[PDB]
């Protein structure tokens, strides 16, 4: 079974990576970074790594939360809420991981980096209650790479 | 408004990538 803490992890630990920063800075929860390419693990990471920046690319071509640590829960919550409302896709779950990650880079910037572990967990948690039944009957993450690796 | 506005702005681009899936029906 796909752990969604792995993927979380990976994704914001590329994310905080590319700006410069270590996820083991603000958390001691590891990933597993070892394994082979040749994995299936290591193949949903890679996909889901390139789906995020090419959904902020697009992101970014296309289109103020001023998120603060009181206000961060709610506020995730409520955009991730609206997000998936009327349905679940793959994309609209990469999104999902790019609102998160970039997050976490605004909240190191901004001296809030307490929050990067708090939104991992919300993001990890949200995965396991909310997007797991959609993602196991739609093919699992191995059709996510089919789709997008 | 700006979580709406986020939100559907993150789903508009959501959407823009997606669609991907084969629809066997």
């Amino acid at each position: 079974s796909q752990s969604n803490r792995e993927l979380v992890v990976d994704f914001l630990s590329y994310k905080l990576s590319q700006k410069g920063y270590s996820w083991s800075q603000f958390s001691d929860v590891e990933e597993n970074r070892t394994e082979a390419p040749e994995e299936t693990e290591s193949a949903v990471k890679q996909a889901l790594r390139e789906a995020g920046d090419e959904f902020e690319l697009r992101y970014r071509r296309a289109f103020q939360l001023h998120i603060t640590p009181g206000t961060a829960y709610q506020s995730f919550e409520q955009v991730v809420n609206e997000l998936f409302r009327d349905g679940v896709n793959w994309g609209r779950i990469v999104a999902f991981f790019s609102f998160g990650g970039a997050l976490c880079v605004e909240s190191v910037d901004k001296e809030m980096q307490v929050l990067v572990s708090r939104i991992a967990s919300w993001m990890a948690t949200y995965l396991n209650d909310h997007l797991e039944p959609w993602i196991q009957e739609n093919g699992g993450w191995d059709t996510f790479v089919d789709l997008y690796g | 408004e700006i979580i709406h506005k986020l939100a559907m702005q993150l789903r508009h681009i959501g959407d823009n990538i997606d669609h991907r899936m084969v629809r066997e029906d």
